[PDB]
RNA sequence: CCGGGCACUCUAACGGGACUGCCCGCGAAAGCGGGAGGAAGGAGGGGACGACGUCUGGUCAGCAUGGCCCUUACGGCCUGGGCGACACACGUGCUACAAUGCCCACUACAAAGCGAUGCCACCCGGCAACGGGGAGCUAAUCGCAAAAAGGUGGGCCCAGUUCGGAUUGGGGUCUGCAACCCGACCCCAUGAAGCCGGAAUCGCUAGUAAUCGCGGAUCAGCCAUGCCGCGGUGAAUACG
């Protein structure tokens, strides 16, 4: 992105729940370009967010995402002297992306054998706040805690 | 019921041939239904550009057979004689049959 | 997987036909 | 229960649990299942000692298996060596028998690598 | 493999069928390693060619379906050290 | 007696016949949901219906060939887009901001010698 | 290639397996197009001067 | 399929079409942003295209060609061998280590190319490779053809396994004068390492990367996982 401000890919909203953030999440379950698998997995998750939980699975999603969204993180800057770790808050765009990603990555670490139950339970456990994907969020905000020392080098 | 099959490697002369046979027939006789392009069949060669070894860097070429069909329903002995003697093709090929 | 010649996937990949990928249509 | 040699398979499926015998698998399994007329989708755990004896007695009798099979493949190889033949040398020296290439990876038949200097 | 087949070069198949009914048998050198061996080859001593020279090979009955070149190896090894 | 449109996405070609009725849709002599049964994006084929509010106003006769199931679908989308705009072409009004009147120029980029897939390049070595 | 080689390629008999395409400009055995009877270097050479009928360099 | 029309799809030639030509903003202009156009904008995406020169770059083994050199041989023909060797070391790749996965069944949707010294429908024999028969096509007119992933249904239940198919034993098929060295393919058996890979390191900015299949050139056959192409599905992310 030498010349450009490198503008963002605009995603076609969902078919069923009618939302951009779903599709953006769908894509992240998609190994090797299979969307069918992606959505048939994801949608089966809400099948599981239902007979299991009484709430309204879309609402879980928008919340578990908001819980997993990192408020500040630590990236690096080269200065006179060493390369440092500087705390900055994550852009709105980046919050989203990181959240979507951890969601899945934690999700596929859980032991439960079938794909859609992993995303079910993680998206549940995330919503309620006790998620492994949320550990990462906290743990990232925690790194920005420690280096609040070098906070004066931010751009 | 007599059909003419046209081939050649250049469509600039091919079409210019099929055009002549149209009024070597139309004006010159019974009804002959206009020139219909058949799909082009393409032989292609992709070859290494230099004599020794540079295996990326290939030039490629193609040889294109273009086909042009024209049908003739009803025979006139002026159409026939025109289509025999009055031939003005060059690198174009031509065929005909009763069936 | 594509390397088991004793299955449909193998045979296809190898381009061949046999008891594990019989020719029919 | 146990078929030729000892070879106890168990639980699982039946037509699968038959592979676990030396000399048998896939095909030879799905075969003896309908030639003793037994359901393959049944699990060796449960079934009549009847369908068990039909099953053992067929297999053990039709073709040769772990004990005598191994010793038969054994004896073939012995014959290939000591006759002096070329397939025999490649058994003698532990190297690949059917074409292929020893300048690089033969590993399965060469062992782990034994590095040397340059 | 072949079967409607079983190929043997006529060169030695001659001199072998010959060494059966002659009553006498001795040392015979062929360049034919492509051929197959036996039954009337057995007991004979043939010298096959590896590209370099003719190697004597004594013929017995479990050498049967094998080509002659199997008993006359082309390379030379003896390892590295 | 009916209305028509043309659409194509990526080597797939769609012919769309729109005549009014219950809203029954037919694809290649098949109920829409038999031919496309069990495919996520199928119902996005007719957006501009719902977008122009004609719901159970039109039946559909559609033929389609070329490309693959999922590109055919966006091709049918341009059919409905273009057909609907034949009947009362004030429907330009809300179609084009939704984008439904544009054809997707996006296709397979070719393959290039010395490359692998046409962008994808052979692994660098240096040694 | 050498002469006896460009030659022997034409004396085709004895076991028709041994016959092999050799280019009719070079003597070149490798990469000889069946159509032209030309090796890959000559076909690029003749195609360029317009001496190959209806043969143009493509692109797309 | 027939009558019938070519309207549409398409086929393949010829033109059209976007030029920052219009509007507001900036600006001295060139341009820059933004707008509404329209299928398309700010060179629409992709080719072909590679300055004076550089690397005493590459190639006397495609060819040509100065000089040197061999002349019953440094030339020429053959049979066989070798280029395929294996303690090891590197590059580029294919297949994986599995449950967004494997198997079986049923069921869909492509493009580009090849073929009457060939491609081979359909019937029969064979578990099969294949072999008998045998029609159509000088080929948008018949054939290669099944596209695969996908879809539906059923099974496997986390196991070195219905993962993975390396190795090896036996049995055959086809080409070819001939498959020991050195072939490809089918079947039965065998089932190895492998549970995401140290230091290190490659590609990719959109119809791309991943992933799935298909054709062709060479070619008797084939060690193709290679190469040159074709379309199916189809992300992520660029503060800077
Ligand atoms: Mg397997
Ligand atoms: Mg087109
Ligand atoms: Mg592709
Ligand atoms: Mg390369
Ligand atoms: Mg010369
Ligand atoms: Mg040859
Ligand atoms: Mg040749
Ligand atoms: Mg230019
Ligand atoms: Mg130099
Ligand atoms: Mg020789
Ligand atoms: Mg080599
Ligand atoms: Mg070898
Ligand atoms: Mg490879
Ligand atoms: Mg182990
Ligand atoms: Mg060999
Ligand atoms: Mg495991
Ligand atoms: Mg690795
Ligand atoms: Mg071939
Ligand atoms: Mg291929
Ligand atoms: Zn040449």
């Amino acid at each position: 992105a030498r010349r450009r401000r490198a503008e963002v890919r605009q995603l076609q909203p969902d078919l069923v729940y009618g939302d951009v953030l779903v599709t953006a999440f769908i894509n992240k379950i998609m190994r090797d370009g299979k969307k069918n698998l992606a959505a048939r997995i994801f949608y089966d998750a809400c099948k599981i967010i239902q007979e299991k939980t009484g709430q309204e699975p879309l609402k879980v999603f928008k919340q578990a995402v908001e819980n997993v969204k990192p408020r500040m993180e630590v990236r690096s800057r080269r200065v006179g002297g060493a390369n440092y770790q500087v705390p900055m808050e994550v852009s709105p765009r980046r919050q989203q992306s990181l959240a979507l990603r951890w969601l899945v990555q934690a999700a596929n670490q859980r032991p439960e054998r079938r794909a859609a139950v992993r995303i079910a339970h993680e998206l549940m456990d995330a919503a309620e706040g006790k998620g492994g994907a949320v550990k990462k969020k906290e743990d990232v905000e925690r790194m920005a805690e420690a280096n609040r020392a070098y906070a004066h080098y931010r751009w | 019921k007599i059909r003419i099959k046209l081939r050649g490697f250049d469509h600039k002369t091919l079409d210019a041939s099929a055009q002549k046979i149209v009024e070597a027939a139309r004006r010159s006789g019974a009804q002959v239904s206009g020139p219909i392009p058949l799909p082009t069949r393409v032989r292609r060669f992709t070859v290494i550009r230099g004599p020794f070894k540079h295996k990326d860097s290939r030039e490629h070429f193609e040889l294109r057979t273009h086909n042009r069909l024209v049908d003739i329903i009803n025979p006139n002995r002026k159409t026939i004689e025109q289509l025999m003697t009055l031939d003005l093709p060059t690198g174009v090929e031509i065929e005909i049959k009763t069936v | 997987g594509k390397g088991d010649r004793r299955t449909r996937r193998g045979k296809i990949w190898r381009g061949t036909y046999g008891k594990y990928r019989p020719r029919k249509k | 229960a146990r078929i030729a040699g000892v070879e106890i398979p168990r639980n699982k499926r039946v037509d699968v649990a038959l592979t676990y015998i030396y000399g048998i698998g896939k095909a030879r399994a799905k075969e003896a299942l309908e030639k003793t007329g037994i359901n393959p989708a049944t699990r060796v755990k449960d079934l009549t000692e009847a369908e068990v004896v039909r099953l053992r007695e067929y297999v053990e009798n039709t073709w040769k298996l772990e004990g005598e099979l191994r010793a038969e493949v054994a004896a073939n190889i012995k014959r290939l060596m000591d006759i002096g033949c070329y397939r025999g040398l490649r058994h003698r020296r532990g190297l690949p028998v059917r074409g292929q290439r020893t300048r690089t990876n033969a590993r399965t038949r060469k062992g782990p690598r034994k590095t040397v200097a340059a | 493999s072949l079967k409607k087949g079983v190929f043997v070069d006529d060169h030695l198949l001659e001199k072998v069928l010959e060494l059966n009914a002659k009553g006498e048998k001795r040392l015979i050198k062929t360049w034919s390693r492509r051929s197959t061996i036996v039954p009337e080859m057995v007991g004979h001593t043939i010298a096959v060619y590896n590209g370099k020279q003719h190697v004597p090979v004594y013929i017995t009955e479990n050498m049967v379906g094998h080509k002659l070149g199997e008993f006359a190896p082309t390379r030379t090894y003896r390892g590295h050290g | 007696e009916q209305y028509y449109g043309t659409g194509r996405r990526k080597e797939a070609v769609a012919r769309v016949f729109l005549r009014p009725g219950n809203g029954k849709v037919t694809v290649n002599g098949q109920d829409f949901n038999e031919y496309f049964q069990g495919l996520v994006r199928a119902v996005a084929a007719l957006e501009p219906l719902r977008a122009v509010d004609a719901l159970g106003h039109f039946d559909a006769y559609i033929t389609v060939r070329g490309g693959g199931k999922s590109g055919q679908i966006d091709a049918i989308k341009l059919g409905i887009a273009r057909a609907l705009v034949q009947y009362n072409p004030d429907y330009r009004a809300k179609l084009k901001p939704l984008g439904f009147l544009t054809r997707d120029a996006r296709v397979v980029e070719r393959k290039k010698y010395g490359k692998h897939k046409a962008r994808r390049a052979p692994q660098y070595s240096k040694r | 290639a050498r002469k006896a080689l460009i030659e022997k390629a034409k004396r085709t008999p004895k076991f028709k397996v041994r016959a092999y395409t050799r280019c009719v400009r070079c003597g070149r055995a490798r990469s000889v197009y069946r159509f032209f009877g030309l090796c890959r270097i000559c076909l690029r050479e003749l195609a360029h001067k317009g001496q190959l009928p209806g043969v143009r360099k493509a692109s797309w």
